[PDB]
């Protein structure tokens, strides 16, 4: 199944206050109305330049990911798990399950050798990007009115973590104990409208059509 | 390559001697040097002997609790000494090593000291 | 251990052959017999190592093999000495026979 | 840890204040390689790993780039190009017993000399000749490690020191550890040349 993105996957490009303002600015973002993967399971996926990933749970069932390559124990790779009170974010040379779960019981991985990083710390968007070393989180949480759909509204992330991790991410899989949608970020440009106080507003995606061009 | 031994010792019984070997032209580092005596018209008797690296001993059994050996590597040298002596001591003593280079060393003791007179 | 050296005393004219033997008071490894060459007056020669290999300078006068021996193919003048055998197991009970 | 068999610890995504090191009186070596001592602060690094371990005074002078011994050949050795600081500190009334620690362990015999920061804790009889020793010690059957004697009696030579070398590693990586930062207190209706993180 497949769904219409509409106008999310927008994120604040930096740590920057900007007062009401238009700002055109090219970085990796989720195309407007773009093709996006709707699952009900959690297969490996692949990761391009960067993936926009959404929730809909109200039992808190999805709550993790796997970032890497080889996934197999060969090459670092990161674990990311939202357990109770504590979120734990651990790079190692993991040896992952073929069929990772978490419990209602922890059945993700039978060895993490060569830990080279740990950090603890409705509607749930969230980006990840590598760049230059940086895998940068960014998320929003939001209230759900729709059963089954991405609701067709528009609110930008912000950036949660910037993590100096040395990591080739090139497939990914998500962790559960529910539905869930995967999107692509793409090099486009956007002209983002802020407010008086900071946050955007509204969005223009420059190559959705020539009106918006 | 040699082993270079001391020259000859008159000692009272009740007392002690100190003979000693240099090694040259060999790795006495990574070697291993025994002590034997002979008295004159006997056999040739084990006394006991030192590891040069670890600087570990053993001893005969019927010398053993008056018999040291030990070793000075920042001369080459190794030494044994004799303690209450006996006048059934009198012999000629001997020291030998196997040949070492770095960590490579011969299967028996190939380099025999000339040979040294104990008097007592 | 206690090592037994035959025979007391070996007389044999020089261009003969010769056999020595040593005897252990137990089964041993003979990777720790070694053979000695005693000219009177001076300090012993390894001649026969590990049982049966020849030491440096050793010629082909002399070869190697409880029971071990030492066999001398052929005498010459300067092989008139008494021969002792010597056992090397482990770190103590070192020991000599009494000497040919 | 013994010698033979060096504690390394990885120091990683903190702040190195390298100026507490620098600073103090209490340590006796402090030789860095390609790295100035006072400019520790501002190098930033992937990864900075501390060999913990202890040897006696004489061979304190063999945890440097270039060395050779039994130390810098069969147990810590350092790379011609080691770039970092070694430090070292007399021990002596931390380590050293009575009646001797003998619980310091030392390599006197291996087939090579070990590679740069090579880990070889073996304890294999060390075979010198070439029979088999199978277990057992003897003639030409050598236990590879040996002892330290350290006693409080002990001249300097003999006495323990405790050593930690700081080995700096910068890889294609954001560089997690530096040295604290400067601050000044803040300067307000005035022209001043200000500097706010970037
Ligand atoms: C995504 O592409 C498929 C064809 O592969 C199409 O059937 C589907 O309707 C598209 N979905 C959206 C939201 O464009
Ligand atoms: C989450 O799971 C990890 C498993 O490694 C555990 O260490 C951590 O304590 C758990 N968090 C909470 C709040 O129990
Ligand atoms: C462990 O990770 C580091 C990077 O922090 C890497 O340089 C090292 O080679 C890795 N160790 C192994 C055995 O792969
Ligand atoms: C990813 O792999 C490439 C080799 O294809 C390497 O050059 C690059 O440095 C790696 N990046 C990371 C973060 O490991
Ligand atoms: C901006 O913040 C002020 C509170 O200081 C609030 O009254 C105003 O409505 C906010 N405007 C927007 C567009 O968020």
């Amino acid at each position: 199944a497949y769904t219409n993105s509409f106008t999310r996957g927008v994120y604040y490009p930096d740590k920057v206050f900007r007062s009401s303002v238009l700002h055109s600015t090219q970085d990796l973002f989720l195309p407007f109305f773009s093709n996006v993967t709707w699952f009900h399971d959690n297969p490996v996926l692949p990761f391009n330049d960067g993936v926009y990933f959404a929730s809909t749970e109200k039992s808190n069932i999805i709550r993790g990911w796997i970032f890497g390559t080889t996934l197999d124990s060969k090459t670092q790779s990161l674990l990311i798990v939202n357990n109770a009170t504590n979120v734990v974010i651990k790079v190692c040379e993991f040896q992952f399950c073929n069929d990772p779960f978490l419990g209602v019981e922890f059945r993700v991985y039978s060895s993490a050798n060569n830990c080279t990083f740990e950090y603890v710390s409705n509607l749930r968007e969230f980006v990840f990007k590598n760049i230059d070393g940086y895998f940068k989180i960014y998320s929003k949480h939001t209230p759900i009115n729709l059963v089954r759909d991405l609701p067709q509204g528009f609110s930008a992330l912000e950036p949660l973590v910037d993590l100096p991790i040395g990591i080739n991410i090139t497939r990914f899989q998500t962790l559960l104990a529910a539905a869930y949608y995967v999107g692509y970020l793409q090099p486009r440009t956007f002209l983002l409208k802020y407010n008086e106080n900071g946050t955007i507003t509204d969005a223009v995606d420059c190559a959705l059509d020539p009106l918006s061009e | 390559v040699q082993l270079v031994q001391s020259g000859p010792e008159v000692k009272k019984p009740g007392t002690s001697v100190r003979v000693s070997c240099k090694a040259s032209g060999f790795t006495f580092t990574s070697s291993a040097v025994q002590w034997v005596r002979q008295a004159r018209g006997q056999r040739l008797e084990w006394v006991g002997w030192i590891v040069v690296g670890s600087g570990n001993t053993n001893y005969a059994q019927k010398f053993h609790e008056r018999v040291t050996i030990t070793r000075d590597m920042s001369t080459s040298t190794a030494y044994m000494e004799l303690s209450s002596l006996r006048s059934e001591d009198t012999a000629v003593y001997y020291c030998a090593s196997p040949y070492c280079s770095g960590g490579s060393c011969s299967d028996g003791f190939d380099i025999w000291g000339q040979g040294t007179m104990v008097t007592v | 251990i206690v090592l037994t050296q035959t025979p007391g005393t070996l007389s044999l004219s020089p261009g003969e052959r010769a056999t020595l033997s040593c005897r252990a008071s137990q089964s041993v490894s003979s990777s720790y017999l070694a053979w000695y060459q005693q000219k009177p007056g001076q300090a012993p020669r390894l001649l026969i190592y590990g049982a049966s290999s020849r030491a440096t300078g050793i010629p082909d006068r002399f070869s190697g093999s409880t029971d071990f021996t030492l066999t001398i193919s052929r005498l010459e003048p300067e092989d008139f000495a008494v021969y002792y055998c010597q056992q090397y197991v482990g770190l103590t009970g070192w020991t000599f026979g009494q000497g040919t | 840890a013994s010698v033979y068999a060096w504690n390394r610890k990885r120091i990683s995504n903190c702040v190195a204040d390298y100026s507490v090191l620098y600073n103090s009186a209490s340590f006796s070596t402090f030789k860095c390689y390609g790295v100035s001592p006072t400019k520790l602060n501002d190098l930033c690094f992937t990864n900075v790993y501390a060999d913990s371990f202890v040897i006696r005074g004489d061979e304190v002078r063999q945890i440097a780039p270039g060395q050779t011994g039994k130390i810098a050949d069969y147990n810590y050795k350092l790379p011609d190009d080691f770039t970092g600081c070694v430090i070292a500190w007399n021990s002596n009334n931390l380590d050293s017993k009575v009646g001797g620690n003998y619980n310091y362990l030392y390599r006197l015999f291996r087939k090579s000399n070990l590679k740069p920061f090579e880990r070889d804790i073996s304890t294999e009889i060390y075979q010198a000749g070439s029979t088999p020793c199978n277990g057992v010690e003897g003639f030409n059957c050598y236990f590879p490690l040996q002892s330290y004697g350290f006693q409080p009696t002990n001249g300097v030579g003999y006495q323990p020191y405790r050593v930690v070398v700081l080995s700096f590693e910068l890889l294609h990586a954001p560089a997690t550890v530096c040295g604290p930062k400067k601050s000044t207190n803040l300067v307000k209706n005035k022209c001043v040349n200000f500097n706010f993180n970037g």
